[PDB]
């Protein structure tokens, strides 16, 4: 009969860190290891928390590390043994037909364009992203991208992006340990306002140790904006991979369960009754499994 | 002017239209300071007076060479993937005309109290009796929120599109694309 499992917990692949934002001047980004951190200072309007650059600094360096784990289809908790075997066989036939190649191409694109710079990117003058593959601590392979040449909407092929996608592919397929140190510089201007993540005196900003930062889940949600296979009206670009793939800013949920394009009905058709969907929809299902979560009833 | 360029916001998952509208207006203001002159004005075609909404279009009005200069300048760098451009094209005819002027208000009575202290050497109680709290004016106008580069304040710039007139008169514009006398064709 093979009903779905009553519990499924998938662990989060693509683990990011909290994105530490520091500050400095442009054209000395190659010496940006002792840059002073952007501090969250309080000011009176009520009182709010604001975060600005220094008045002699026109570059925001956001730095975080991203760990690509691999073993995507394997759940961390599952009741039904036969369902776990069927889902592992399903993901195995997925990886056998096509590796993590389109998914890692889109993840490498979302690392390449500095989409993890959320509001610090829409008014920037020139954005440069450097991505270092760290093996044994020093470096293994250095990348450098013009994040404004690489658009947020178009996933265009590139010679270096193919290499970063192959690295994230070798990470997601479990054939190697992948740890990426992702720095990103943003010409905002002298003393312009940066936008770290916002905590819960009305507005509190996120800081780790007297240094402003974006949450790790915000960087992870910026990395997951690869879903281009939803029913696309209105000319909206890629959205973040979610079950019933929804945008809270627009207030609209695409991939509604009325249509057969949400995560849950696609996974139940693919695993239980062997109705394998299109290559794009199964890319979406495997992107959800990389995203992780609690997929199961009560 | 006779040429116009329509700049529409693409819908974004991560940003509301008002935020991108404010950022586009700010980079436009910096572009007009970088260009100079009083010959360039703006308009908002999908404005909603009922909900006080600016819509998602900005229509800039200038000469053709000014628009083609503003297409290739770095004021749109970083905004090109949030926006989609039309072409600099000639305004259709006939069209009514209206003014696009910034409407400021006395929304801070305490600031006017400090101004009366600075200009008349009065006290706090003299200023508070001379200026009560009821002079504050809240506006039913759509607005964009900009941050200044000279001073460190963030301010809501409220906009009112004036009444429709059948013809245009001579007048210049500020460095925000707003009417200091000038009129834009409304269509």
């Amino acid at each position: 009969i093979l009903s779905t499992a009553s519990v499924l917990a998938f662990e989060r692949k693509l683990d990011p860190s909290d994105a530490l934002m520091s500050a400095g001047a442009w054209a000395q980004r190659d010496a940006s290891q002792e840059w002073p951190a952007v501090t969250v200072r309080e000011k009176s309007v009520q009182t709010v928390d604001v975060a600005n650059l220094p008045s002699d600094a026109d570059t925001l360096k956001v730095r975080f590390t991203l760990r690509v784990l691999g073993g995507a289809g394997t759940p961390s908790a599952c009741n039904d043994a036969a369902y776990r075997d069927k889902l592992l066989q399903t993901v195995a036939t997925y990886v056998n037909d096509q590796g993590f190649a389109e998914l890692a191409r889109r993840y490498a694109h979302n690392l390449a364009n500095a989409r993890f710079l959320w509001r610090n990117r829409v008014g920037a003058e020139a954005v440069e992203v450097r991505i270092n593959h760290i093996r044994q601590g020093e470096v293994a392979r250095a990348w450098r991208f013009d994040a404004l040449a690489i658009g947020l909407r178009d996933f265009k092929a590139d010679a270096e992006l193919d290499a970063l996608a192959e690295l994230i592919a070798s990470g997601l397929s479990g054939s190697g340990h992948v740890l990426l140190e992702v720095v990103a510089f943003a010409r905002i201007g002298d003393g312009q306002e940066v936008f770290p993540s916002q905590e819960l005196k009305s507005k509190t900003l996120y800081s780790v140790r007297d240094a402003a930062a974006i949450h790790s889940q915000k960087i992870g949600n910026a990395l997951r904006t690869i879903d281009t296979w939803y029913p696309d009206e209105d000319g909206l670009g890629p959205i973040a991979v979610e079950p019933y793939g929804s945008v809270t800013s627009q207030g609209k949920a695409y991939r509604q369960p009325k249509q057969k394009l949400d995560f849950y009905t696609l996974l139940d058709n693919w695993v239980l009754r062997d109705e394998a969907p299109a290559v794009e929809q199964q890319h979406y299902v495997i992107a959800n499994l990389i995203r992780g979560g609690v997929f199961g009833e009560a | 002017m006779d040429h116009y360029l329509d700049i529409r916001l693409r819908p974004d998952p991560e940003f509301p239209p008002a935020q991108l509208m404010s950022v586009l207006f700010g980079k436009l203001h910096q572009a007009l300071v970088a260009q100079g002159g009083d010959r360039i004005g703006v308009s908002f075609p999908d404005l909603d007076e009922s909900r006080s909404r600016l819509g998602e279009r900005l229509r800039i009005h200038a000469s053709a060479d000014d628009l083609r200069a503003l297409l290739a300048r770095p004021w749109l760098e970083g905004l090109r993937d949030h926006l989609q451009f039309g072409e600099p094209a000639v305004v259709p005819h006939p069209t009514p005309y209206r003014q696009v002027s910034r409407v400021q208000a006395k929304s801070n009575p305490e600031r006017l109290r400090r101004r009366l202290m600075r200009r008349h050497d009065l006290s706090e109680e003299e200023a508070r009796k001379r200026i009560p709290d009821t002079v504050a004016r809240a506006l039913d106008l759509p607005f964009v929120t900009l941050r200044s580069q000279s001073t460190g304040q963030h301010f809501r710039l409220f906009i009112r599109h004036g009444p429709l007139q059948v013809t245009a008169e001579e007048g210049g514009f500020t460095c925000y694309g707003l009417s200091k006398g000038g009129f834009v064709p409304w269509f």
